[PDB]
């Protein structure tokens, strides 16, 4: 159920944790290439990235960023001054779709001002829904270049899902969606002179998994504090689920079709 | 809007007193960009600290990974301080074992 996307950030006055433009693209939760106002190069951060294209992509896209650079300080720029914004404001763009295992895809554009909803596109109807009066005026630019409307139609259509299919046949570790948990249990000491017993699994690819406790095959949610989902660094991931010890349990785990039941002594 | 950030303490690895492993500081789901993150080890500041690439959820709250390679030691105290516009102190999270 594999995704590409590409995001676009803009900051006004970022007094250390700058550039005002950073551009990354990542095929599900893999990075796969950078770009920003310093270092003005569109650079690949995937071996296999910088293997398989050709060094006319990234001289093309190089080119292409550096004009969508100057577009966004200037879109930004514009947005502060329909508003009565002064100071240091953020301005995010995202386009990019999925491939469902069923074989339908899907395909989203967004944009947003400080955090918050600003335009959205709909490809069905080139249209876009627009948050307030100021959105409203800068939406009404856009459908009047219709061409514009229809080269991203087409490029979440059409483009995005092809190149998504190039760059999952460079997969030994995106196409693999197979590195399974490592599940142990270990009592812990969370409060004095309470114990609670802690259910760890690590070292899995992909990051979806399911974890629970349960208290004689009965699940009780209430009684469960569970664990995000983190990633490690080394590629794979780690999780937990934890419950409190009163004065029979077992921890169950699914992954990948791999189900598994552990029991504590 | 502007939301103050998760920050999560832990090892690559299962913890093991004189092997190698590796101590990250996953900071998500804030707003604005600029974040201030120090890894700690007996109050002290962890010079070599590296990060991950700064990646936006679809709320658009931002979220990175500071991590560094360390050999837990059996009397080693170490956390994470982390410092947002939202936050007027930093707030210190320590490694538990
Ligand atoms: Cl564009």
């Amino acid at each position: 159920t594999h995704s590409l996307r590409y995001f676009r950030l803009g900051v006004s006055d970022p007094i250390h944790g700058v550039p005002e433009f950073i551009s990354v693209g990542y095929v599900d939760s893999h990075p796969i290439t950078t770009y920003d106002s310093v270092t003005r190069q569109k650079e690949p951060r995937a071996p296999w990235m910088a293997e398989n294209l050709a060094p006319d992509h990234w001289e093309r896209y190089t080119q292409l960023l550096r004009g969508w650079q100057q577009m966004f300080k200037v879109e930004l720029k514009r947005l502060q001054r329909h508003y009565n914004h002064s100071g240091s404001h953020t301005y995010q763009r995202m386009i990019g779709c999925e491939l469902l295992e069923d074989g339908s895809t899907t395909g989203f554009l967004q944009y947003a001002y400080d955090g918050q909803d600003f335009l959205i596109f709909n490809k069905d109807t080139l249209s876009w829904l627009a948050v307030d009066n100021v959105a409203h005026t800068i939406k009404q630019a856009w459908e009047a270049n219709q061409h514009e409307l229809l080269y991203q139609k087409n490029w979440l259509e059409e483009e995005c899902i092809a190149w998504l299919k190039r760059f999952l046949e460079y997969g030994k570790d995106t196409l693999q969606r197979t590195e399974p948990p490592l599940v142990r249990v270990n009592r812990k000491e969370t409060f004095p002179g309470v114990t609670a017993l802690f259910c760890k699994a690590h070292g899995f690819y992909p990051p979806e998994i399911y974890m629970t406790w349960m208290k004689n095959g009965e699940e009780i949610v209430q009684e469960i504090d569970y664990g995000d989902i983190l990633p490690s660094g080394d590629g794979t991931y780690q999780a937990w689920a934890s419950i409190e010890l009163d004065p029979l349990y077992s921890c169950h785990v699914e992954h990948s079709g791999v189900h598994m039941v552990l029991q504590v002594p | 809007i502007q939301r103050t950030p998760k920050i999560q303490v832990y090892s690559r690895h299962p913890a093991e007193n004189g092997k190698s492993n590796f101590l990250n500081c996953y900071v998500s789901g804030f707003h604005p960009s600029d974040i201030e993150v120090d890894l700690l080890k007996n109050g002290e500041r962890i010079e070599k600290v590296e990060h991950s690439d700064l990646s936006f959820s679809k709320d658009w709250s931002f979220y990175l990974l500071y991590y560094t390679e360390f050999t837990p030691t059996e009397k080693d105290e170490y956390a994470c301080r982390v410092n947002h516009v939202t936050l007027s102190q930093p707030k210190i999270v320590k490694w538990d074992r």
